């Protein structure tokens, strides 16, 4: 009954991003997303997914996800009633919530029970008001599924975390706020994970005039650092990332060397104006408290809105701030020109753009700037120079800003994870690619990304940690043999309940020229056989030559045939043990009883080749 | 011996009985002398079981499936005269694997060492791309705001 | 005008546990404080959005929620983080972890941690009475009726 | 024009409670409340 109380002790160690996921605008996943950036492909479209381009007089060109009207409700338990009375967006964030956490190595069954915190930031509440216009019973489920206090909460009842679960509402800059707390819990020692996130989708158009009566929005698509630069189109994503201990990560990006955030104060220019001198100081405080040398940063995510007071600003406080020392212009960027203003999921934009960054080692270019801002003078200095194409980011130090409507400011910086990768004795021989999903199609997509990096044996490992997935999470299940000389794919709908796995071993009967012949290519197959040939030499028999060179004549004989029955199924035994496989059961023939009582441990390697060259020699 | 080795040289009856507890010399030379009771071995297997034949062939491929039935997966991790076995071996474990039994392929090789190389490609792509969405949901309507 | 009720009445409520404290404007003005507010009630936007005119534009900077502790340390002119907080009916104690955790590492002296709740919409509490969360009589806490 | 850095450095000491104030049902301040 008594409980023990954990171990809440400060953490000194780094901090890794391990997972990204998310949809964006005009891109279903990451992927697309980043073959978007690096092809100069604006995200900004008109249609009308949303409303007509012009409904209320609000702007043709708007960034908009692909879809979402989809989720799977029952894989997240959610039974149709709480889907239905449920906001999109917290539908979109758990499915990139699982995503990311796949993405990292990780799976439902390793990550449940965890201490880890979940810290999304929503602050969009627009399907309250449609869904009480005409309101009518069994709709009260919406407390459950639509309050802005039950994203986090479904990620820690789903994952079955615990540890805080909070929602944040900072305006523009509340992911980094997000990755603020998630650096402060992780630190003290309550969590060792977190699932800082974020989601913004826009749905009443008058939301979109109301931030036009206040000259929020400009004409054409973000000018980021562009003299014709007068506003900002609004977007939407979805997305989530997922933050653990270096040393328990089997995947990073890259590493949290640390975010704060600051507030602007009573300003004379008014509450919506940024603040120059805040923004310079939170980046002095970050940039002094880490001892981090600001002229190591390669790369600056900048808060590029695009206007007129916001741009010049942010720029003054970088140059005063970080290119204090530089020798060399310092890049800056920003992922506003290519898919517009996130709103409350701008900072979780910088980070996957930032994360693609230095996944890629490239950096995206930059829409839309034509002509240098004349009111930056860093520009024509030679201090900053924005990334208008694809510039080969090396490594170092890639810093992201955040300036929240209301001068709430954050900035955060991440170093990047330089391992890159080396061969292994892999990739060049068959391998056995076995995964799960939701659908047959999605199982055919992922067997045929694996065959694309046939190569890689730690995109194998980073999907092998996920794909042991009861039934019941994924019912789809398959397996695929990449690097074979013939092409094999199975995918077979497996019930929840889990079936009996059975050792039958055979006996006598099962000889042939070249038994196991293939199957020394595995090495453990072939240590097996060699530490059994080396047992068996004393007593006059060479193992290795009936196996390899034997012929029909020399199995024609006794002792060779039970030789190397035996010698296979217990290699065959240590292969399964290997690999992982339990058996429920073990059941053999005559001359198999041996083999049954190696692979129960009732024998030895041993016991059981001598117990069969005992048989045959009497 | 565990109670997940079923024997097939003793009767079930006499499977209480002291000799019944250890591979001993003693049982190896029953098993070696005595009949072999392989039908009434296969009557305790589940009706749904996964039964993997371990050999250099599939020898009892025929004789184990009419014994269990019709429910029960059957696979052979070995072809005789085969061109190559380890691709059967591989496509019986597949198979096996598709059917719900866990495994980890990867522990044929030596183990990879964590945190991976930055050059693993993006595994949330594949996840995004496999969902089920048959099923379209209610999302907020333009002239629910009016 | 438009401007939340909550958001006024925590204004005031923030000055005088200011002035309660022994502390004046000019003494907490430019102090390293932060803020973290606690509010998750919106039902004043839908009613000023029913009726929207010209020059209700101005809701942005006094109906956001992100705009509570703003508008605190715009007043009082703090340079600290400033943060709205959601956690349904614990909003309130986890803006004092907040600020415990903040007040420990260094980035503030001061929180001005609180909370503000105002019930406007009559349908939110047939919600709550949907789901039997609200009882009959006035909440009986540990007794056996309520 | 150079900004001095701030001193965040980790805080040991005791945090008090100093002001309270609100508006409860039926109480117009803390003293009616109470
Ligand atoms: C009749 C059988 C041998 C199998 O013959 P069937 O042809 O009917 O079976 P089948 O058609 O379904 O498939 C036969 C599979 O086994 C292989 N196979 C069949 N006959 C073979 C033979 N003489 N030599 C080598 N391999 C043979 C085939 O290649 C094929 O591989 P594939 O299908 O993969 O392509 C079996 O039913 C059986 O177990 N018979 C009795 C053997 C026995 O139990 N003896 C007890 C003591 S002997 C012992 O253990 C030693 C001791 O007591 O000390």
């Amino acid at each position: 009954p008594p409980k023990t109380p954990n171990v809440v002790e400060p953490y000194k160690g780094e901090v890794a991003i391990c997972g990204l996921s998310g949809r964006y605008p005009e891109s279903a996943n990451v992927g697309e997303l980043e073959y978007n950036l690096f092809n100069k492909i604006d995200m900004v479209t008109i249609d009308n997914r949303r409303w007509e381009p012009g409904y209320l007089g609000t702007p043709e060109r708007m960034g908009k996800v692909k879809t979402i009207t989809d989720f799977d409700a029952e894989f997240f338990g959610v039974h149709t009633k709480g889907a239905q009375t449920m906001d999109p967006m917290l539908r979109n964030l758990l499915e990139v919530v699982y995503e990311a956490i796949v993405d990292a190595g990780e799976s439902l069954e390793s990550m449940k029970g965890t201490r880890t915190g979940v810290y999304i930031g929503v602050s969009n509440n627009e399907v309250d008001t449609a869904y009480m216009k005409n309101w009518t019973d069994d709709d009260a489920y919406m407390v459950q599924g639509c309050h802005h206090s039950m994203y986090p909460n479904w990620i820690s009842f789903f994952f079955d975390f615990s540890g805080p679960s909070t929602a944040y509402n900072t305006a523009c800059s509340t992911s980094l706020v997000c990755l603020d707390a998630a650096e402060r819990h992780l630190r003290m020692g309550v969590i060792d994970n977190a699932i800082v996130g974020g989601s913004n989708f826009i749905y009443r158009p008058a939301t979109t005039k109301l931030f036009m009566g206040m000259n929020f929005l400009g004409s054409s698509t973000c000018k980021a650092f562009d003299e014709s630069g007068d506003g900002f189109v609004r977007g939407e994503v979805a997305s989530a990332i997922l933050l653990k201990k270096a040393d328990t990560a089997k995947r990073v990006y890259c590493t949290l060397v640390g975010s704060m955030l600051n507030n602007d104060g009573n300003q004379t220019n008014g509450i919506l104006y940024p603040n120059s001198e805040a923004q310079e100081q939170l980046m002095t405080d970050i940039y002094s408290t880490h001892k981090i040398d600001a002229n190591e940063v390669k790369y600056f995510e900048c808060h590029g809105t695009g206007t007129q007071a916001g741009d010049p600003n942010e720029t003054r406080a970088i140059c005063n701030a970080v290119c204090k020392g530089k020798k060399d212009p310092l890049l800056i960027g920003s992922i506003k020109s290519n898919l517009g203003h996130g709103e409350t999921a701008s900072g979780i934009n910088g980070i996957s753009k930032v994360i693609i960054t230095m996944h890629s080692r490239q950096i995206p270019p930059n829409l839309h700037f034509k002509n240098p801002n004349p009111k930056i003078p860093g520009l024509f200095d030679g201090r900053l120079k924005v990334v208008t194409e694809t510039t080969p980011f090396d490594g170092g130090l890639i810093a992201i800003n955040s300036f929240g409507m209301g001068g709430t400011n954050a900035h955060a910086i991440f170093r990047s994870f330089d391992k890159r990768a080396e061969p292994h004795p892999a990739s060049d021989k068959p391998r056995l690619f076995t995964y799960c999903a939701r659908t047959e199609e999605g199982l055919q997509k992922i067997f045929e990304e694996a065959h694309k990096h046939a190569s890689n044996v730690e995109f194998h490992a980073l999907c092998q940690e996920s794909a042991n997935t009861k039934p019941k999470s994924l019912p789809y299940r398959g397996a695929t043999i990449l690097n074979a000389e013939g092409e094999y794919t199975e995918i077979q709908k497996c019930p929840s309940k889990a079936r009996e796995v059975w050792f039958v071993y055979s006996g006598m009967g099962s000889q042939w020229v070249g038994m196991g012949r293939s199957l020394m290519a595995l090495d453990v197959f072939r240590q097996s056989i060699e530490e059994t040939a080396a047992i068996l030499s004393p007593f006059g028999v060479d193992l290795m030559s009936l196996l390899m060179d034997g012929t029909e004549d020399k199995l024609k004989e006794i002792m060779p045939p039970f030789i190397c029955i035996n010698a296979i199924q217990l290699a065959l035994t240590d292969l399964l043990n290997s690999m992982g496989i339990v058996p429920d059961g073990l059941v053999g023939h005559s001359l198999g009883e041996v083999g049954c009582a190696y692979a129960d441990g009732c024998l030895t390697r041993r016991e059981a080749i001598l117990s069969a060259f005992w048989r045959a020699k009497a | 011996r565990s109670k997940k080795w079923i024997s097939t040289s003793i009767p079930e009856e006499r499977w209480g009985n002291p000799e019944a507890q250890t591979a001993d010399a003693s049982y190896q030379a029953n098993n070696l002398l005595s009949s072999v009771l392989f039908y009434e071995g296969l009557q305790k297997i589940p009706s749904n079981a996964i039964a993997i034949e371990i050999a250099p062939a599939g020898l009892l491929q025929s004789v184990i499936k009419k014994s269990l039935g019709q429910d029960c997966t059957i696979v052979a991790l070995q072809k005789r005269k085969s061109p190559n076995n380890l691709e059967v071996f591989f496509s019986a474990l597949g198979k096996c694997y598709s059917h719900g039994v866990p495994m980890n392929p990867l522990g044929l090789y030596p183990a990879v060492q964590f945190p991976v190389s930055i050059d693993t490609p993006m595994l949330s792509s594949m996840v995004s791309e496999a969902w089920d969405h048959s099923a379209k949901w209610r999302v907020p309507l333009v002239e629910e705001f009016e």
